[PDB]
């Protein structure tokens, strides 16, 4: 709205590697996340196809399509409730203390639903899981929502 | 410009200014080259060095000319800082394809063609991204060591 | 000529120039040979070394004489680079007949007769093309190790 945030246009100049002021359709998922929006990858996929837009063939972009796609994704930020994130992992391990065994969270984050690479899974556990093999998800989900 | 790097350019300015008056003229350039072994140094090379300045080469004109050519010059300790962050487990030289992908995919300065020129005199290990450290040496002091 | 190879020739020039004035004369040649154990070094050997130069042996005359005799000299890391491309799976020394066929059939410098001379002091393994690495050693520093 501007509140006209012109820093979204300045961040588009940091993600366009050619400097022509266009951003390919394959970058739009990760740049919506870097502007403070977490649409799921199936949602980013649907919307695209919904608009008869094929992410399979070469793509370019213009700021005039990327701005309204970020504004259509911005209504879905009401789905980001931290009660359900901590209660999900609280149902994932027994006893009254928030600890996932290391390999349980790593294999679930790579193979269940939207596949996260094991390189990204190791980069998200690095520091929050110590050598006991127990990830405290009270501080883990706190630090994941700090970015 | 750190102060020890400016003192290194002051010492190089004094070794090329053999009249010790504070201004490197064309005779100082020719007599420094003749003392390094250049008996055939042409006057057109000395004139092309003086044609890069708008005035006489005193210490601040030599510093501003080197500043404007070395606008991305990085000392060896900060290049090894960045390469220790690229190899955060220490000791190992990083893979060839990892440096090619991370140069391109992060920045436009890391585009490929430029990556072929990086491999081209910065040899294999250096080019590949496996060794490390020899490239920091030759970026602060050129030519083969 | 890489710069560390030129620094190795500067250190060898300083060990043969025992007067430390920058020019290796015939007395320096004889006193370096006597300090290595050559008590019978003839004056005709010293005169044949000086007969390869047109002037006094200063550092740039010694570098140009070694440059003109070593116009295909290759450092050990680039010889092992080429032998790792000939054995691209690593570790194994390559077969005798594979190096004889690939030397001949690619280039005229790899003709056979020359391949018999390669096997002749570069022993079997080396000659054969099975070992590897000892030949890179003796091409950068001669004689049996």
């Amino acid at each position: 709205s501007k509140a006209a945030a012109d820093d979204f246009k300045e961040a588009f100049l940091l993600f366009d590697r050619t400097g022509d002021a266009k951003i390919t359709a394959s970058q739009v998922g990760d740049i919506a996340r870097a502007l403070g929006q977490n649409p799921t990858n199936a949602e980013i996929n649907k919307i695209l196809g919904n608009p008869s837009k094929e992410e399979m063939n070469a793509a370019a972009i213009t700021f005039e399509e990327f701005l309204p796609m970020l504004q259509a994704a911005a209504n879905n930020k009401d789905q980001g409730t931290f009660e359900d994130f901590v209660e999900g992992l609280r149902v994932f391990d027994k006893e009254g203390n928030g600890t996932v065994m290391g390999a349980e969270l790593r294999h679930v984050l790579a193979t269940l639903g939207e596949k996260m690479t094991e390189e990204e899974v190791e980069e998200l556990m690095k520091g929050q899981e110590d050598s006991n093999g127990c990830i405290n998800y009270e501080a883990f989900v706190k630090h994941i929502m700090s970015v | 410009f750190d102060e020890t790097e400016i003192e290194d350019f002051k010492e190089a300015f004094t070794v090329i200014d053999q009249n010790a008056d504070g201004i490197i003229d064309k005779d100082d350039l020719r007599e420094t080259f003749a003392a390094m072994g250049r008996l055939n140094v042409k006057n057109e090379e000395l004139d092309a060095m003086i044609k890069e300045a708008s005035g006489p080469i005193n210490f601040t004109v030599f510093l501003t000319m080197f500043g404007e050519k070395l606008k991305g010059a990085d000392p060896e300790d900060v290049i090894m800082g960045a390469f220790k962050v690229l190899d955060p487990d220490g000791k190992g030289s990083i893979k060839k394809s990892f440096l090619e992908e991370l140069l391109t995919t992060g920045g436009g300065r890391f585009t490929p063609e430029e990556i072929k020129n990086m491999w081209a005199a910065f040899p294999p290990d250096v080019a590949g991204n496996v060794d490390y450290k020899n490239i920091c040496y030759v970026i602060t002091h050129g030519e083969d060591a």
